[PDB]
């Protein structure tokens, strides 16, 4: 879907159309996104995380 | 060489630059030439288009019978509503010219542009050590370009609904648009009229008060501009005299005397105005159109007693009547 | 006309690396004064 | 003849345009003769009215009407119902004075071509060739000097 | 109205419109069956009541011809009359309408607020990003009129 | 010559009673029992040599025959007209309310 | 009761297509841009006279120096848009000039829509469309525009007419 | 098979189906079972326009021209009963289906030439005697050719033939013989030639294919100018059934 | 200049007895003819259908007559073609369909009347306008 077209047709994100991608997307972003959770808690910005 | 890349990067961002060729620039400098360049050649040679989708040319170039005031460069097909037509997905250019590709490859890369001119507008701020926000006053117009470019093409479902690339084909965006949208009926269109009269009118009290109030130091047969030198330490005008006489032509309290206050109202006007009047054209992009008060006063019986947003709803019916004489088969206009 | 394409996706990005590539140069750094 | 003359729409300052340069004669054409008063009528010997072109309109439809201002006849955009056309109505037209005097007209393309005329007023003759008119109205010297001297002060 | 007319006897497959392009079906530019009329800008709507209509090329002349479903009779009359057109004081419609079905879709009121928002929230971005960067550098309260940046700078003229 | 063959089949039969074999089928709406029925049928049924040669429609059921026999006076039959005709323009002629 | 006095313009003199109300419009939006413009120039440009954020306090009502770095705003415009002022003189008597000279214009214009001297159409124009059945411009597409505002209106905004247009006489599009 | 969204935006959508290099056979008929076409379908690959031999008659040819449009040439689901005659023969009558698509096509000079692509009213035959229909069986026949445009079309300047003015309104005093031709609209309908000759059978399930060749007029605009000949060579696919 | 109860007068069967409104039964029947049916009925002309409108008029040449209160009535509960000779209660709003057309489950006997008289009571105040469309406006 992200690599999807944003014009007609290919609608990208909102071209979503059946509930399995939209609960099955979920699940990916629920574990994706507290990954990146604890990634954070046990660091700090990198060097160019900072310089920029 | 401290280093190639190293350097590249000195010279993109030098302030020393006849013009500020920013990082915004890199992406602003190509695309701006590729849109006025096609634009250009479009407005002087490009072939009529198939805008409607109904197979019925509108040739709006100067060599196909147009001149600077009717000619225009055609928005896309409604054939093609919002899909993507770069030239590479046509069979070939005579295709690309006849569904009005063009169109495309021009609003694309000049609101791209566009946008970066505004990138740059803070980057040589920055740069320069000056505060930024300038582009934020740019943000307005650009704002509108975007709404009538995209926006409205978006929310109707095609880009052949856009605003043309010419004069009357902006009468055009205009006219109708009143038509299926009543915007002069719609308060954001009004605060849109309120910031353009207004900035006017600021702009030439302004512009007034202050050349009125400039101190003397040029001769009776001396022009009284060159009583300024590029590099003054002191003001040029005395904006206590400018403020003593337009405190007495309406009142003191209600006139200026903070040249800081009195410049930032002279920008928060029109910036402020014309941002309503870009919300506009995006919110009945929509279809949340103007004030409908059409037969709302009825007399004791039920009869209709006309107001003059009734007489503003027959003049819109003509339009709406007559735009797209043979696009429209059926009896409700959704699109 | 596929190779059009070709050419066009190149040299968007170049412009668009080189423009990734130059904030990411320490853009802050970049300016008068505190850098 | 005169008389008639002043009763034409294409002698009324009020129509013309700004960039529409030159004389009145390259409009309409050099006036050669009063063709005649135009009588419409209708199958049952009524007689038509033509509604007059008022002076603010560029365009206006041909519409007739008896004595009481009753639609009686007109020339339909969507033929689909129309319940008027010179041909249902069988409207013919009679000329009295003038060029066409004493003669008559019944062939619905000719009564409407004289009916979408009546419309500007009494009808005359025009010589377009000479100063190879393009049929659009000017305004006369009393509507330039107006113009100009309403600007200058 | 392709079921309308339908009803009445029209052979909706090769009807022709004032354009020449097909009254009630035509073909998209890639070749597939579609709704005509100005309709033909959103041959990209896939919806319940629709889709059983659709066929491997779009639209399937045979199903269109006598498969269509009271259900979906009343469905596309209902959503015909319930477009999302409608005016600031609820009138919904097209702008040259009369009052009485006072009315705005929740479609249209969501998508125009949030754009609102989200507009201004990109002013707010620009405008609090221009503030931090002037702020870090230190320089967003004015020009050190002593140490003028631009002064130091070679004449470009 | 040059001529607008609608205009002018407005001065004939057409123009006055409803023509079964060119007026577009919305017309049979202001005669009593005739619209959805009855002018599919007539309509369906090609053109006609004669209007009594409606009442020859197969299938019509006594009472169809009935109600046609008594709108006959409103119809009459002039030659099928293409620009009136193609196009399906008889089911629907692009005019509304 | 405005609107109507504008969309009667459009419909009866084609005012939009008017020299003169262009340079007016041009005059008012360009106006209204200096004003912003200059505006954000100045809040942008100016001097740090205080300590705090709120700069509008850091203003001398009592003359002397110049509040905004003029040579700055200089250097800025002539590196983003090629041409920026220097005399402020100048650049506020402009001010005055561009949106005063826009407003005189859409005047004349005016003055000569009252004897209906009006720049309603390209006669080039009309001529083609005449001969040639499949030529068309965004203008041609107007002037339809105008004939429907005109037809529809007319009635009820002009009643000492007692116009009646039967429905049959009215200008429509397909289906519309 | 592939679903609507396994053919959309490929183009796929526009193109006859085909049968494989093997289908080469005979479909047999009983000549005393009816049958049908349960779906006629033409493909064009190209559209030829005879150009105008200028004064000099020297005999003209056709020419090949761009299609401007896209694909949105094909004609399918083409429907009608195929009856057997006396002599034999068969000749196929079409009933209904998208008989017709607008195309439009630019030449040589730039000129667009636009066309109403159809074969309305087919009455396609073959040979007399043809018990089975074997690979390279002609049909040939004519079909009528509608006015482009239909009776409810305005020119820019408002003028139609159903509907629109009557004349040319922008020029109020100007003399009307000159404009006669294009204030009064024309409705054209003429009569074109189509010969679909088979390459591949399918006796099997009754499925043959091969290529057309049609020839018909273009546009009159209205009956404002002369139409131009039109060539139309591509590909079909025809589905027989007893039914 | 006045909706007077001489207004309110209409047709209640078709053998020419008249029934009397009220201002009460008028508001709410015009109150009810929004809830129900603007939706298509706007301004007394049918937006799936322009060929049908509610003009008296039409509604007499119907089939039945449905030009009285007893017709509309009887209309709102078994719907048909304007012949007759087809019951459309399944794409068309009525009492024998409230499950497909909710908005008709409410409507009561008492409701389907003032409906009904709203619609011939309209014409007589509006005219012209009534009937036709966007032309009248
Ligand atoms: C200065 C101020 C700057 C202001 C800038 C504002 C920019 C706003 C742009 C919105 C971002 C686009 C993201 C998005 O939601 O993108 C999605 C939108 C909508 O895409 C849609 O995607 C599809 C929707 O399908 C859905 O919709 C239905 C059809 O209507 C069907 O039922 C289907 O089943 C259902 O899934 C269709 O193709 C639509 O026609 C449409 O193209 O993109 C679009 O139109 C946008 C077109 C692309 C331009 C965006 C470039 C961004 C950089
Ligand atoms: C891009 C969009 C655009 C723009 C920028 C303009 C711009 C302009 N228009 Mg155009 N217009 C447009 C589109 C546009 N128009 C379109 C699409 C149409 C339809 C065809 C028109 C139709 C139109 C008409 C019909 C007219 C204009 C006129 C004008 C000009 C004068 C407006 C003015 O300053 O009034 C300022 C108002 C005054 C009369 C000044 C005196 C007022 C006093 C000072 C106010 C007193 C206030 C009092 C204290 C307050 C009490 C009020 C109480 C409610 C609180 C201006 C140049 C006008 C013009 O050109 O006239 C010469 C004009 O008549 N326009
Ligand atoms: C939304 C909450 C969130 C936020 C605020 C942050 C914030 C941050 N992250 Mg974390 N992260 C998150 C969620 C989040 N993260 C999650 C869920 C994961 C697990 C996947 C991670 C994994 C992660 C890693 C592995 C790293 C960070 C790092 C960082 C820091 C620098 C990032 C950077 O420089 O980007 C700017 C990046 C670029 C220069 C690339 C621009 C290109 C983008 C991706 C594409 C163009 C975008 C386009 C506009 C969008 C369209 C959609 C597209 C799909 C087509 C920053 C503090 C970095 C760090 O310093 O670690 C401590 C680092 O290495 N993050
Ligand atoms: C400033 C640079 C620039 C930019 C931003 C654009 C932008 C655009 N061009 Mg223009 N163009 C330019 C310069 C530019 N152009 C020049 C100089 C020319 C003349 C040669 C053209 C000629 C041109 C034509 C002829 C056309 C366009 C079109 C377009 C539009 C769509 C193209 C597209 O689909 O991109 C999509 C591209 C991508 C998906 C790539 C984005 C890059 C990502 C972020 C990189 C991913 C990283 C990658 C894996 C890195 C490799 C690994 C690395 C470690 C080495 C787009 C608005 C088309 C148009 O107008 O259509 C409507 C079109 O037909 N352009
Ligand atoms: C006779 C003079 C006249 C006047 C007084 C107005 C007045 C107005 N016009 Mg109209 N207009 C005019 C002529 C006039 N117009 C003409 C000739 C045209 C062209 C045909 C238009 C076209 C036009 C358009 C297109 C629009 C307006 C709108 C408006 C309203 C806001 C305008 C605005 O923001 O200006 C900008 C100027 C200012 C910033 C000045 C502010 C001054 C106001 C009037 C208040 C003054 C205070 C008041 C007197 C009380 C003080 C008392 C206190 C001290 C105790 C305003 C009621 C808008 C509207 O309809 O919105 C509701 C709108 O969209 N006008
Ligand atoms: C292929 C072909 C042929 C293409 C054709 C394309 C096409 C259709 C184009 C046609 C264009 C066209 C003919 C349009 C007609 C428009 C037109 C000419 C109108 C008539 C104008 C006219 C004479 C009427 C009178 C009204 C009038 C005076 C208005 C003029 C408005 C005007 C020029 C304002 C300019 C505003 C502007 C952008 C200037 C900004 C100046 C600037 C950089 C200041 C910034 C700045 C701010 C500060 O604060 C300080 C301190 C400094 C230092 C500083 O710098
Ligand atoms: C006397 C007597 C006998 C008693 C009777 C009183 C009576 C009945 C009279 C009532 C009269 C009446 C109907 C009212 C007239 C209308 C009226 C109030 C006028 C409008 C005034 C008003 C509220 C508008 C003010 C607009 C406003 C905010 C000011 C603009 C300021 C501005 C941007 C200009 C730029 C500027 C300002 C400066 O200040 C300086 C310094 C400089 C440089 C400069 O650029
Ligand atoms: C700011 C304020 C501006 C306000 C303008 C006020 C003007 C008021 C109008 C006055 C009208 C008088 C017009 C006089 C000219 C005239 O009649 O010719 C009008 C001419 C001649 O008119 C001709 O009349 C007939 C022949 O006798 C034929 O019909 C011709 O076809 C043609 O129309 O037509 C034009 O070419 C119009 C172009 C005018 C544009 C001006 C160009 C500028 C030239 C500058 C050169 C300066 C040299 C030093
Ligand atoms: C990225 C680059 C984009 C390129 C932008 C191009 C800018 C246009 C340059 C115009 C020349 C300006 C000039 O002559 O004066 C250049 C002068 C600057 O020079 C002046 O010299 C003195 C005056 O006696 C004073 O010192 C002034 O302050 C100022 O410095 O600019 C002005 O003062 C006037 C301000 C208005 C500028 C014009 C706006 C441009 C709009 C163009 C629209 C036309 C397009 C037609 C389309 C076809
Ligand atoms: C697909 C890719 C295509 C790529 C093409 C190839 C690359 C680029 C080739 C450029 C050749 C033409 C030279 C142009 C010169 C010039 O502008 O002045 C020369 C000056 C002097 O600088 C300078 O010149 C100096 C040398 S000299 O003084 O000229 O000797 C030099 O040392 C210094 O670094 C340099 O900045 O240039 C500058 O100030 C730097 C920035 C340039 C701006 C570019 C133009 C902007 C366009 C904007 C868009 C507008 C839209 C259209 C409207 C009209
Ligand atoms: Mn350009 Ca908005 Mn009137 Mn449907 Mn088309
Ligand atoms: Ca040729
Ligand atoms: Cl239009
Ligand atoms: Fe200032």
């Amino acid at each position: 879907y992200l690599l999807k077209s944003p014009f007609g047709g290919e609608g990208w994100i909102v071209s979503v159309n059946n509930l399995e991608d939209v609960v099955g997307g979920h699940i990916w972003i629920g574990l994706i996104c507290i990954a990146g959770g604890i990634w954070h808690i046990l660091t700090t910005p990198f060097g160019w995380a900072r310089r920029a | 060489s401290a280093n190639l890349w190293e350097r590249f990067c000195n010279w993109v961002t030098s302030t020393d630059n006849r013009l500020y060729v920013g990082w915004f620039g890199v992406i602003m400098i190509p695309t701006l030439l590729a849109a006025t360049i096609c634009f250009v050649i479009a407005f002087i040679a490009a072939p009529p288009v198939d805008i409607d989708g109904i197979r019925e040319p509108v040739s709006g170039s100067l060599l196909y019978g147009n001149n600077i005031i009717t000619g225009a460069v055609v928005p896309s097909s409604n054939a093609i509503g919002l899909h993507f037509y770069p030239i590479w997905e046509a069979a070939s250019l005579d295709e690309w010219l006849y569904n009005g590709g063009p169109y495309q490859l021009i609003i694309f890369h000049f609101l791209l542009g566009a946008s970066c001119y505004m990138g740059r507008q803070w980057e040589l701020s920055y740069r320069l050590g000056m505060r930024p926000w300038i582009c934020v006053a740019y943000s307005a117009p650009l704002a509108s370009a975007f709404a009538v470019f995209l926006i409205y093409p978006i929310g109707q479902g095609s880009f052949s609904d856009g605003m043309p690339l010419g004069i009357s084909g902006t009468f055009n965006f205009m006219i109708v648009f009143q038509a299926e949208h009543n915007i002069l009926m719609h308060p954001f269109h009004q605060l849109g009229v309120a910031g353009v009269f207004g900035g006017a009118l600021f702009c030439a009290m302004h512009g007034s008060l202050v050349t009125s109030s400039l101190i003397r130091e040029t001769t009776e047969t001396e022009s009284a501009n060159y009583g300024y030198k590029f590099g003054q330490e002191e003001e040029t005008y005395n904006i206590v005299a400018a403020h003593g006489y337009f405190g007495r032509l309406i009142f003191q309290y209600a006139s200026f005397n903070n040249s800081r206050s009195l410049h930032f109202f002279l920008a928060a006007w029109p910036v402020v105005g014309v941002w309503f009047t870009a919300l506009g054209i995006s919110t009945m992009a929509f279809n949340l159109n103007g004030f409908n008060f059409n037969h709302s006063v009825i007399d004791a019986k039920g009869n209709v007693i006309n107001t003059w947003a009734d007489i503003i709803n027959r003049a819109n019916l003509g339009m709406e009547v007559m735009h797209e004489r043979n696009a429209h088969n059926f009896p409700l206009d959704l699109a | 006309m596929e190779t059009l394409k070709i050419t066009v996706y190149i040299v968007v990005t170049f412009f668009v690396l080189l423009f990734v590539f130059g904030f990411l140069s320490g853009d802050p750094a970049r300016n008068p004064k505190r850098k | 003849e005169k008389l008639a003359f002043y009763d034409y729409i294409g002698n009324n300052p009020a129509k013309g345009g700004l960039f529409r340069t030159g004389p009145m004669n390259k409009g309409d054409g050099i006036a050669q003769a009063w063709k005649g008063h135009a009588v419409f009528r209708n199958k049952e010997g009524e007689e038509l009215f033509v509604r007059r072109m008022p002076a603010f309109f560029e365009s206006f439809p041909v519409i007739l009407t008896d004595k009481n201002g009753v639609v009686k006849a007109d020339i339909p955009f969507r033929r689909a119902e129309s319940k008027y056309s010179f041909e249902q109505q069988g409207v013919t037209v009679s000329f009295y004075g003038g060029e066409l005097n004493g003669q008559t007209f019944t062939d619905p393309p000719t009564v409407k071509s004289y009916a979408r005329k009546a419309i500007f007023g009494e009808i005359f003759e025009f010589d377009t060739e000479t100063l190879n008119s393009d049929g659009i109205f000017r305004t006369s010297p009393r509507g330039w000097f107006t113009f100009a001297h309403a600007v200058f002060a | 109205f392709l079921i309308r007319d339908q009803k009445l006897g029209a052979n909706v497959g090769s009807a022709q419109g004032p354009t020449g392009l097909g009254k009630y079906l035509m073909r998209s530019p890639t070749g597939e069956i579609i709704f005509g009329g100005e309709t033909m800008r959103f041959w990209d709507f896939r919806g319940p009541w629709l889709e059983p209509l659709r066929g491997p090329n779009g639209l399937d002349l045979n199903k269109i011809k006598n498969d269509i479903q009271p259900w979906q009779e009343r469905r596309a009359a209902e959503y015909m009359t319930h477009a999302p057109l409608g005016s600031l004081n609820s009138v919904g419609g097209v702008a040259t309408e009369i009052n009485s079905v006072n009315f705005v879709s929740p479609r249209s009121w969501l998508a125009t607020s949030h754009f609102v928002l989200a507009f201004f929230f990109l002013v707010g971005h620009l405008w609090h990003a221009g503030r931090a960067r002037a702020a870090a550098a230190g320089f967003e309260k004015g020009i050190d009129r002593e140490s003028e940046p631009v002064l130091s700078m070679p004449s470009l003229d | 010559e040059l001529v607008n063959v609608v205009d002018e089949k407005l001065g004939t039969a057409y123009g006055e009673k409803i023509d079964l074999n060119n007026t577009n089928i919305a017309a049979f709406i202001q005669y009593r029992g005739l619209y959805p029925t009855l002018a599919k049928l007539i309509v369906k049924n090609a053109p006609y040599e004669s209007v009594e040669d409606v009442l020859n429609i197969p299938g019509l059921t006594e009472r169809q025959k009935q109600i046609l026999r008594e709108n006959l006076e409103h119809f009459t039959v002039t030659e099928v007209e293409t620009a009136l005709v193609e196009g399906g323009d008889r089911y629907n002629n692009g005019l509304y309310k | 009761a405005i609107f109507r006095f504008l969309l009667f313009f459009q419909g009866f003199h084609n005012w939009t297509l008017n020299p003169f109300h262009m340079m007016g419009v041009a005059g008012v939006l360009g106006g209204a841009l200096l004003c912003a413009i200059h505006g954000a120039t100045v809040e942008n440009t100016l001097f740090q006279d205080g300590e705090g954020a709120s700069t509008f306090r850091a203003f001398n009502p009592t003359q002397a120096e110049e509040t905004y770095s003029m040579v700055t705003a200089n250097r800025f415009w002539s590196q983003i848009f090629g041409i920026a002022f220097s005399n402020k003189r100048w650049l506020h008597f402009f001010m005055l000039f561009v949106p005063v000279t826009g407003l005189w214009m859409s005047a004349i214009g005016v003055v000569g829509l009252a004897l209906n001297l009006r720049s309603y159409d390209f006669i080039s124009q009309e001529i083609r469309a005449a001969e040639d059945p499949e030529f068309e411009t965004f203008y041609t597409k107007n002037l339809l525009l105008n004939e429907g505002i005109r037809a529809w209106m007319a009635p009820q905004d002009q009643p000492h007419e007692n116009f009646v247009f039967p429905e049959e006489v009215l200008p429509r599009g397909n289906a519309l | 098979t592939l679903t609507y969204d396994d053919i959309v935006g490929t183009g796929l959508a526009n193109k006859c189906p085909t049968l494989d290099d093997t289908a080469r056979g005979a479909y047999p008929i009983d000549s005393s079972q009816t049958y049908r076409i349960a779906r006629l379908c033409l493909q064009p690959t190209t559209f030829l326009v005879k150009e105008e031999p200028k004064n000099k008659r020297q005999e003209a040819e056709f020419v090949p021209t761009k299609l401007v449009t896209r694909e949105t040439t094909s004609l399918d689901q083409i429907q009608g009963e195929l009856k057997v005659n006396s002599d034999g023969s068969l000749t196929f009558v079409e009933e209904d289906g998208i008989d017709f698509q607008p195309v439009t096509v630019q030449m040589a000079g730039g000129e667009r030439i636009p066309l109403l692509f159809t074969v309305k009213n087919l009455v396609a035959s073959t040979q007399p005697n043809v018990t089975s229909i074997t690979t390279s069986t002609d049909f040939k026949g004519e079909f009528n050719v509608p006015s482009y445009r239909t009776a409810n079309f305005l020119d820019p300047k408002g003028r139609g033939l159903a509907s629109g003015y009557d004349s040319a309104i922008a020029l109020p005093q100007a003399k009307e013989e000159e404009l006669a031709r294009a204030n009064v609209k024309r409705f054209s309908l003429t009569k074109g030639q189509i010969s679909l000759n088979v390459a591949k059978v399918d006796g099997r399930t009754g499925e043959i294919a091969g290529t057309f060749e049609s020839e018909q007029l273009s546009d009159d605009d209205m009956g404002a100018h002369e139409p131009h000949e039109v060539k139309i060579q591509g590909v079909f696919y025809a589905s027989i059934e007893p039914a | 200049a006045e909706l007077t109860p001489e207004v309110l007068t209409v047709p209640l069967n078709s053998e020419g007895k008249t029934i009397t409104l009220t201002e009460k039964q008028y508001l709410e029947g015009k109150r009810l003819f929004q809830y129900a049916c603007a939706s298509c009925h706007v301004g007394g002309i049918t937006k799936t259908n322009p060929s049908l409108d509610l003009r008296t008029e039409t509604l007499a040449l119907a089939t039945p007559p449905r030009d009285n209160i007893e017709g509309l009535v009887d209309y709102m509960k078994n719907p048909t073609t304007y012949d007759g000779e087809q019951e459309i209660a399944e794409v068309h709003p009525s009492l024998r369909s409230a499950d497909i057309f909710p908005k008709m489950r409410n409507l009561t006997e008492k409701d389907l009347v003032a409906i009904a008289g709203h619609i011939l009571v309209e014409p007589k105040i509006l005219g012209d306008k009534w009937g036709g469309g966007k032309v009248y406006y």
